[PDB]
DNA sequence: CACAC
DNA sequence: GTGTGTTTTTTTTTTTTTTT
């Protein structure tokens, strides 16, 4: 449910439902979508007496980040839209207006609102034919004096990036951060679940009280916020994923 | 409907051709095998061994004069265990009578043979009953091929050759294979029942039910004739005492590591050995194993939720270990070889330098003899030496070299209590009692926690650790030699820096070892240069550079313990003497050095010197402890302590 | 049953039609016919087949549809004309008495393209059921090999008569048959006794291992997806977890998705899996080729030529990385590792390793990273650690449980799947404590050994370790020893061959041409791309599945892996005693010298210049050590330790 | 699933 | 003869959390 839904000192209220044939695949975890379906019934044999799971058959989504991946990594982008968006970028003053569009209600701030447009841009992945890559991300960071709007500036950067994680410094785990190995409770067999900077693949992860991380939590995130790879060798289990984030 | 084949095996033939073999088989008395069957109804032996050598040479002779085989040898290895009931029946048929006077006192089975005869003739005039398994006080088994070296082992006799876990296909299940592997865990002895020997309660008739299944149905209703017709619908009562078992063990044999493929995990097999084959494997064996490859099943209801996914097991036939003439031997070696200085190289042939540190191995091996108590006859030594230095190799060298000799690092011994959940056992064993009347090898002994200090502890002032699980307070005896391999913090020894400050062990416990020794490298011009030169010919040649005698076998260490163990050198009252002057002046010194204070004599070092001198004397001959033993041992004792103040 | 024969009949037409088929039946036959003949000897040839769908297509179209389409109508009709063919053209010999009970069905595999049948697991949706599909992807688990039932043989001590009884599973033939209850039969139809007969009743191996799409292609924010595949008789044990693969099979269904009055209204589905016919090993991370990368004569050829060069040592080291600037002797020393000196499996139990392990530590941003990931890109046995993402139990051995029997096993970690390879540890320093001891005890005796959950074994990983380590502070400190700049024991720095430290002094010149070079790097457009275009992947190029003097600057990195994979093979270096003489003179040198105080140099370090000779050697592919072997491997060391030059 | 309750 | 009942598992290994 809505984190602003939720009731007052109410933590949120997880619901199953199932997809169907062209509805599979259809979103990712992590966005925000509205669902049409039908208030449907199911008895799992698995503690009180004639109960029944409650579920929803869908039959409709409407998102507003596209399909899987990012639009399955190629252009759902109407005609008019996309020609909008070539008209927006014959603009000579569109820095300009970018930069304002940046937290309009914080104050200032200039340089870093046009390091945030940066970031957001982001540069261009280079894979040589040797084989090593050049990442395309930027790693940006705010030091400075509490209450100059640094945490609301990361809490805009995750409202508009299309792929976006906040986390709060001293609640955030190494182990929750990139991956979990989790013990499955009905095959008995381990298997990795995606950390937080996992989600926010292809986006962007904006990480408040940055100097509150744990000294074995920060270190685990040097190899992915560079190499853009998170390996992991644990419980029998030896993958090395991507994360450009 | 159940479909037929033709194969072409010829049972009934094959059966008239093994009794003419085994009535007129002689090995090059009479027939070797109806002397075992004459021996065995002599009650002197139950273990039939069917070589298939014989089975060929039988074959060879018959060929020349009338190819009067099928290729039995060929015809048994693609079936084993319809052949094993075949030479049953053979036996049983062609049984000798007994030709000895063998008491019958227990003779509970020909009791009921003849009185169930009895009860069924005193009807039978009218005024099989039992199984063939059960009337055998035998049991038979198959000796693999031996090699052929000729045209005949055409990749045939696929027992001759030795196979591993991972070599066995599926295909290969009815046949009598071989593997060759180390066992990893084996079961106790449990009777296994092989026929039930049920007695109803009336109609006076017992009623035998033979099982090959690992799992039966009780009978409990009289079928015999006589309540059956009377409709008595008697229960019938299980008798041990008529009934018949077999002594069964289950062992769980792993894969050699040259068996493994790069990049793969060893596999295991089970093998169900019974009759007169069981306690015949340990854990710690490395066998050629020989027997039957069957599917056991999943009989139950287990079966219906797997399927046609069944398990298997190696029925084992033979197994072939690998692992005072030699008395004459040694005095030979003793009289030729100087053993103080010649073996002291035998044991690091390989390592340059330091013989004064393998003279004090040879003689941690020999070991004192004190067992009487109002002491102990175990040496411990310490090699906390430098890192670089060959410390491992010497102690993979002497765990290689020393019987019930074990190695381990001091992270990796300790026990564990009831390990698999489905058995539920009792008193795993760990790594010092592995070296029970042996010594175990401690690298890493700085880096080894309080838990194993303490164990070890109590170990080497009791000779037995002990666990206390659930308040049981078991103990299990471990008087195992104690040798260190552990190396000074912060990686180099400093000399400035004193020896007890430089490694992370208490004094108290350092101080309890008999004797240790500073062998710390130093960088020369010359003894890095030999070093080289030796390390280059072992390059060259896999082989040490040979430059002096090298005895190999440490069976002459043996001997000399075994044999001066009883002799027990009784220490002369000059002996005594000697040793108390020896520590009067030792402690004077140590107080006027007081440079640093791990030096103080202690009883402790008279108890250390007692048990070195009993050792010197007992690798030479008996009652050698004399003014020159104890000035050896005092000699070794000052050089140790020379050490550890070493420039 | 017409179309049965229909099928069966223009299968064997089209057989006919190419006779290299034939040919290698053929083959097949009198190879294992003669080692029948033929002693220690265990290699058999299986019975099975590939034919090239290209042929197929050509002939009948009408068939290769069918066989591309619904596989478990047409399939069944070829292997039984293949049989049919083989035993038409058999050499008919003596029966073995088994053969006869044993059938020896002749498996069928395929090769060539596939088109839209070449798929990834996460790809492989519903509607590819029932139809042979190829999928690219990881071995990441294996079950343990299991004969099971497919035949058993009975003789009836009563008639002499032999019967059988064929057993069929829905994981067994891809018609839909009743199940079979499994078991056997003991007594005839008519009340006579029958007594099971092994070794004439059929049993095969079989195995079910998981295969997972490629990490790089799953697409941003999801993690791999798997599925399972069930491999049959002589596929068994033909792969091993960590392997890159490709499987061409049928997409069969299984199980009953409830629909038994147990699950009505609940939404379970059907178990989805694949009955595997071909394996392919595709490996070398280059989409298309195996890790034992085939060499032409011309290749080795050329080879034995650029072997005569005089500094072709150096033009290989320049050739791994080209775009990371400088770094030479790190380059040299990387391809002695890749390629390194001969292991000594003496007698009494000595041991030996003849790989090389070198830790480089050095500041942040020198590229540290990037020569791990370009040395995991370029060898054949390469895994990636990171020591903050790494767990002793994870990187050694877990005691998992198995699911197809239900019961423990064990599963290799990083280092055991790295067995003969390498393993690349990034941020060295990070790794905990307690689970460094056990890389220790490998980099020591190249062997683990796992004494819990009732499994007391020893398993070998013979790998080469390469690792990458920062300094205690931000950056090193060239003012302290280099023990306390290192957060690491002396006794685990001693086992390494090698330690490079690399310091990132800001030089005018050098940090001119690093700049220089980084941009030529960075301004390099693909061949088949634009300018300011995203550079898309794809990967699609298993267009068929299978197999379907000179003084160059620098050479392919294909060549050099073939290269190096031919001088692993064939050349095995002897030491001389020319070379014997300067390595000692140069240790002894070393040892006792003034300015090596510092240096830890002790009996190991002949062990490493041993090793260098070898894998110098190795490098002119000498079958002999020679004296510039050894004056380049006292050279490198001493370049390594001083640094100097 | 199938043999035993 | 209609309808059942099993076989059937919680180890070792991660990750967290409070003390220490
Ligand atoms: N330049 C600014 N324009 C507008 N609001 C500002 C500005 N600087 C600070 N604020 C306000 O000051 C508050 C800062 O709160 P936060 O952003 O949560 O804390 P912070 O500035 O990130 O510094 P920390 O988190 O305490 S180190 C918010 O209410 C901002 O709206
Ligand atoms: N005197 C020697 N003779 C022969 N080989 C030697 C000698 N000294 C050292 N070595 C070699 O050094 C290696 C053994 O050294 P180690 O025993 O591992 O050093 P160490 O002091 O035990 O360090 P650790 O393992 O941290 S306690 C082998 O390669 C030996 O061949
Ligand atoms: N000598 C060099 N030549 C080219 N690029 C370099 C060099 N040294 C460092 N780099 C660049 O620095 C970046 C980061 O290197 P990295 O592998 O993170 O080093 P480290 O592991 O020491 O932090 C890489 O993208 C690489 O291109
Ligand atoms: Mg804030
Ligand atoms: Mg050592
Ligand atoms: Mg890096
Ligand atoms: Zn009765």
């Amino acid at each position: 449910e809505i984190p602003e839904l939720v009731p007052v000192g109410e933590m949120p209220r997880n619901l199953t439902m199932t997809c169907d044939r062209y509805l599979t695949n259809k979103v990712i975890p992590g966005t925000r979508v509205t669902i049409v379906g039908i208030y449907s019934i199911y008895n799992s044999k698995n503690s009180g007496v004639a109960i029944r799971t409650p579920y929803i058959k869908i039959l409709g989504i409407q998102s507003d980040v596209e399909t899987s991946s990012i639009w399955n990594s190629v252009t759902m982008f109407t005609e008019e839209e996309e020609e909008e968006f070539l008209q927006l970028s014959r603009n000579p003053k569109l820095y300009e207006i970018l930069t304002n569009s940046i937290a309009p209600s914080i104050f200032g701030n200039e340089d870093i609102k046009k390091a945030i447009v940066c970031l957001l841009m982001g540069g261009s992945k280079k894979i040589l034919p040797d084989g090593m890559r050049l990442r395309g991300d930027i790693n940006v960071l705010l030091l400075g004096d509490p209450g100059t709007a640094k945490s609301q500036l990361l809490k805009f950067v995750e409202k508009v990036s299309p792929i976006a994680v906040y986390t709060s410094g001293k609640g955030s785990s190494a182990a929750g951060l990139t991956a979990s190995v989790q013990r499955d409770p009905m095959t008995r067999e381990f298997y990795l679940e995606g950390g937080a900077m996992v989600l926010a693949d292809g986006g962007v992860v904006c990480i408040d009280e940055f100097d509150k991380m744990r000294d074995e939590d920060r270190v685990a995130i040097h190899e992915a916020m560079e190499q853009q790879t998170i390996s992991i060798a644990k419980a029998g289990i030896t993958t090395v994923l991507n994360s450009r984030t | 409907a159940l479909p037929s084949i033709q194969l072409p095996v010829d049972y009934n033939n094959l059966f008239n051709e093994i009794t003419d073999f085994l009535v007129t088989f002689k090995q090059d008395k009479g027939p070797k095998y109806m002397a075992m069957l004459q021996k065995v109804a002599n009650r002197e032996l139950n273990s039939v061994i069917i070589d298939l050598d014989d089975i060929l040479q039988y074959q060879n002779e018959k060929f020349l004069q009338g190819t009067q085989a099928d290729d039995l040898v060929s015809a048994i290895q693609q079936n084993a265990n319809h052949f094993t009931e075949l030479f049953c029946r053979a036996i049983d048929n062609n049984m000798p009578l007994p030709t000895k006077e063998i008491d019958y006192k227990d003779d509970v089975l020909d009791v009921i043979l003849n009185q169930r005869r009895l009860r069924n003739e005193r009807m039978l005039s009218d005024r099989e009953l039992f199984p063939p398994n059960l009337t055998r006080r035998y049991f038979l088994y198959f000796k693999p091929l031996s090699q052929n070296c000729a045209r005949r082992y055409r990749k045939k006799a696929i027992s001759s050759k030795p196979l591993s876990v991972r070599q066995i296909k599926g295909d290969f299940l009815g046949q009598l294979i071989t593997v060759r592997g180390i066992i990893t865990r084996v079961s106790d002895v449990k009777p296994a029942v092989e026929v039930i020997a049920y007695t109803c309660d009336q109609c006076g008739y017992e009623v035998f039910q033979e099982v090959n299944s690992r799992t039966f149905t009780p009978l409990s209703e009289c079928t015999s004739e006589e309540c059956s017709q009377n409709q008595t619908k008697g229960q019938l009562f299980m008798s041990t005492r008529a009934s018949k078992f077999s002594a069964f063990q289950e062992c769980k044999i792993q894969e050699l590591s040259q068996q493994v493929p790069v990049g793969h995990i060893p596999r295991s097999l089970n093998i169900h050995v019974n009759g007169t084959l069981v306690r015949s494997l340990s854990p710690g064996d490395i066998v050629d194993v020989t027997g039957i490859f069957l599917p056991a099943p999943y009989t139950g209801f287990k079966a219906l939720k797997a399927g046609l996914l069944t398990e298997t097991y190696l029925e084992a036939q033979f197994v072939r270990q690998h692992k005072s003439d030699v008395e004459e031997r040694v005095m030979e070696l003793i009289t030729s070889g100087d053993v103080y200085n010649r073996l002291a190289k035998s044991i690091a042939p390989e390592i340059y330098g330091n013989l004064d540190v393998k003279k004090a191995l040879l003689l941690l091996l020999v070991g004192g003899v004190d067992k009487r108590v109002g002491i102990r006859g175990d040496i411990n030594v310490c090699l906390m030496g430098d890192p670089g230095v060959a410390k491992s190799q010497l102690l993979k060298a002497i765990c290689k070299i020393s019987p019930r000799g074990v190695y381990t690092t001091g992270k990796g011994t300790a026990a564990v209590m009831k390990d698999p959940v489905t058995d539920e056992m009792i008193l795993e064993g760990g790594a010092l009692v592995l070296a029970d009347n042996g010594i175990c090898c401690i690298d890493e002994f700085d880096k080894m926690d309080e838990s194993d200090r303490t164990a070890i502890h109590e170990v080497m002032e009791q000779q037995t650790i002990s666990i206390s699980k659930a308040g049981i307070n078991t103990t299990l005896n471990a008087r195992t030699s104690i040798l260190a391999a552990a190396n000074p913090l912060y990686g180099r020894y400093n000399p400035r820096l004193s020896p007890l400050d430089n490694i992370n062990l208490p004094a108290a416990l350092l101080s309890r070892f008999d004797i240790l020794f500073l062998m710390l490298d130093i960088p020369s011009r010359d003894d890095d240069e030999k070093l080289a030169e030796h390390v280059t010919y072992v390059h060259m040649h896999n082989k040490q550079p040979d430059l002096d005698f090298t005895p190999v076998e440490p069976s002459k260490m043996r001997e000399y313990i075994a044999y001066a163990k009883t002799k027990r050198p009784v220490m002369s009252e000059a002996v005594n003497d000697y040793v108390v002057q020896a520590y009067i002046r030792l402690r004077q010194d140590s107080k006027r050095e007081m440079k640093f204070s791990f030096g103080q004599a202690t009883p402790r070092t008279l108890l250390g010197i007692i048990r070195l001198s009993q050792a010197l004397a007992k690798l030479r001959l008996a009652d050698m402890v004399d003014i020159d033993d104890v000035e050896e041992a005092l000699r070794l004792v000052r050089v140790s302590k020379e050490s550890l103040y070493q420039e | 049953d017409a179309v049965f024969g229909d099928r069966v009949r223009r299968f064997q037409e089209f057989l006919d039609t190419f006779t290299s088929y034939r040919d290698s039946v053929r083959s097949i036959q009198v190879y294992n016919s003669n080692n029948a003949a033929n002693s220690t000897s265990l290699n058999i040839l299986p019975h099975r087949i590939i034919i090239s769908l290209d042929d197929l297509r050509e002939f009948d179209r009408s068939f290769w549809s069918g066989i591309l389409v619904e596989p478990a109508y047409f399939i069944p009709p070829a292997e039984k004309a293949l049989t049919d063919l083989a035993d038409s053209m058999d050499d008919v010999p003596h029966p073995n008495a088994s053969a006869v009970s044993s059938r020896h069905p002749w498996k069928l595999s395929f090769k060539g393209s596939f088109g839209a049948h070449a798929l990834s697991p996460r790809t492989l949706t519903a509607q590819h059921l029932n139809k042979l599909v190829s999928v690219e992807g990881i071995v990441t688990k294996t079950s343990l090999v299991r004969p099971k039932l497919i035949r058993s043989v009975h003789y009836a001590a009563k008639t002499g008569r032999f019967h059988y009884r064929d057993y069929t599973d829905a994981t067994t033939t891809l018609t839909t048959r009743i199940p079979t209850p499994a078991i056997y039969p003991t007594e005839d139809t008519e009340g006579n006794k029958l007594t099971t007969e092994y070794g004439y009743s059929t049993f095969i191996d079989h195995q079910r291992i998981t295969v997972q799409e490629m990490p790089e292609m799953a697409p941003a924010g999801q993690l791999p997806r798997s599925i399972d595949v069930i491999l049959d008789d002589d596929l068994v044990d033909k792969t091993k977890p960590g392997d890159r693969v490709n499987v061409v099979g049928v997409f069969k269904s299984l199980g009953a998705g409830g629909m038994n009055q147990s699950n009505s209204n609940t939404l379970i589905g059907f178990k989805t899996l694949i009955l595997g016919n071909t394996v392919y090993p595709l490996h070398a991370r280059s989409t298309g080729v195996a890790a034992r990368q085939m060499l032409t004569d011309f290749d080795i050829r050329n080879i034995n030529k650029l072997s005569k060069k005089k500094d072709i040592f150096d033009i290989l080291s320049q050739s791994l990385a080209p775009s990371i600037y400088g770094h030479d002797h790190i380059k040299k020393a990387i391809l002695l590792m890749l390629m390194g000196g001969v292991e000594k499996n003496l007698e009494n139990g000595s041991h030996l390793r003849g790989d090389i392990n070198i830790l480089m530590v050095g500041d942040p941003s020198t590229a540290k990273s990037q020569l791990l990931r370009f040395v995991l890109n370029t060898a054949s046995l390469a895994i990636a650690t990171t020591g903050r993402g790494s767990s002793g139990v994870g990187l050694t051995a877990a005691v998992t449980t198995d699911r197809e029997t239900g019961e423990r096993r064990l599963e290799a970690g990083a280092m055991v799947l790295a067995d003969r390879g390498v393993v690349c540890i990034d941020e060295f320093d990070k790794m905990t404590d307690v689970d460094r001891v056990a890389i220790h005890e490998v980099m020591e005796q190249q062997t683990v050994t796992i004494a819990k959950a009732g499994i007391h074994t020893t398993l070998n990983a013979r790998c080469s370790v390469i690792a990458a380590a920062n300094p205690v502070f931000g950056q090193y400190d060239v003012n302290r020893d280099p023990h306390q700049n290192i957060a690491l024991p002396d006794s685990l720095l001693s086992r390494f061959d090698l330690l490079f430290v690399v310091t990132d002094d800001i030089n005018e010149i050098r940090d001119r041409s690093i700049s220089e070079h980084v941009l030529r790097t960075h301004r390099y457009l693909p061949p088949g791309y634009l300018e300011g275009e995203p550079v898309r992947e794809r990967l699609n190029l298993s267009l068929a599945v299978g197999e379907d003097t000179e003084i160059p600057k620098l050479v392919t990195i294909p060549f050099l892996r073939k290269y190096v994979q031919y001088a692993k093979e064939r050349v095995i270096p002897q030491l001389t005693q020319e070379a014997i003489n300067v390595i000692v003179k140069n240790y002894t040198d070393l040892r006792n010298d003034d300015n090596t105080k510092k240096s830890p140099i002790t009996a190991r370090t002949l062990e490493t210049l041993i090793r260098l000779a070898t894998a110098h050697a190795k490098v002119r592919l000498s079958k002999t050590v020679n004296k510039v072997d050894a004056k380049v491997a006292a050279n490198l060391l001493r370049f390594a330790l001083l640094g100097e030059d």
